[PDB]
């Protein structure tokens, strides 16, 4: 499981900067 | 979903943007 | 403001760590 | 929301708790 | 330079990608 | 000052982001 | 996969810090 | 105060990539 | 193998978030 | 230590606070 | 104190070194 | 370049300095 923890928390901040002030739902999974 | 699509290959920022509000 | 934008980054990563596998919301506003 | 609440002040990883799902 | 513009006011990541290779 | 300098590290995470395998050139000049 | 995407967004805040005065160029 | 949290985590990180296999102590 | 290495960086990151005040040594 | 442990097995929140001070 | 130091003036990597263990 | 040469094994910050402008 730590593989995709870590691959994870790039993608929510990646979803961050896309997103931008619409904001986002994070709903593993 | 989102880490099933994008932790097996990359998600494009188009990609990114469908999971957006 | 760059602030706000800069602040939304640390807390993303601090809720991804917080909610684990129940994800989060993260809404601006 | 959070912004508002914690962008000024520390919230600690409790009160973050309030935005989990 | 860029760290100066972009810290200022908030640069989208379309405005940035004018910066890549 | 260390304001610029932490943003200037949030900046070229964005600049990563975007570019993806292109990659970028960066200065501060 | 996807490692190397990851990888390469370590690498670049890595160089921010050791390329202080002049940056750096990534080209992967 | 938010500003010094957020300026710590960076520091860490630093410390992290600075410090190598020697590690360090993070005592605010 | 750098998997140790990135990892590490997000370990020390979620401790910098747990510990607090309380500070932390971080000894791989 | 904490990367042998944390690093082949995700560390819960309560886990990785076994490592403050 | 290191957040005083370098939160408060930009720190090298150099300065940030006396840190270390 | 710096993806072969850094994200198999550990680049140190001195081997890092390559890719410095
Ligand atoms: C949580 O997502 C549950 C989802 C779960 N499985 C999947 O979505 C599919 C498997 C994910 C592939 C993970 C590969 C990630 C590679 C990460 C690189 C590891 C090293 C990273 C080092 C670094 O930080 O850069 C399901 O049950 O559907
Ligand atoms: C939206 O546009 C913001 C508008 C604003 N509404 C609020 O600020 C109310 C937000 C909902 C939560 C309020 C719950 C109040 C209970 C306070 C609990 C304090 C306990 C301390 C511990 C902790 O911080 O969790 C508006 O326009 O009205
Ligand atoms: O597919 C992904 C995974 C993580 C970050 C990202 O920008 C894309
Ligand atoms: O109040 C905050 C702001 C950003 C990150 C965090 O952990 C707490
Ligand atoms: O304007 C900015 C500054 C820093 C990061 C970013 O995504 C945008
Ligand atoms: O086990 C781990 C490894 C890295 C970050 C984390 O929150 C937990
Ligand atoms: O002065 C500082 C503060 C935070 C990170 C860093 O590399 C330097
Ligand atoms: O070899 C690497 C890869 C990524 C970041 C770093 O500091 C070193
Ligand atoms: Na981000
Ligand atoms: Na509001
Ligand atoms: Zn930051
Ligand atoms: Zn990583």
């Amino acid at each position: 499981f730590v593989n995709q923890h870590l691959c994870g928390s790039h993608l929510v901040e990646a979803l961050y900067l896309v997103c931008g002030e619409r904001g986002f739902f994070y709903t593993p999974k | 979903g989102i880490v099933e699509q994008c932790c097996t290959s990359i998600c494009s920022l188009y990609q990114l943007e469908n999971y957006c509000n």
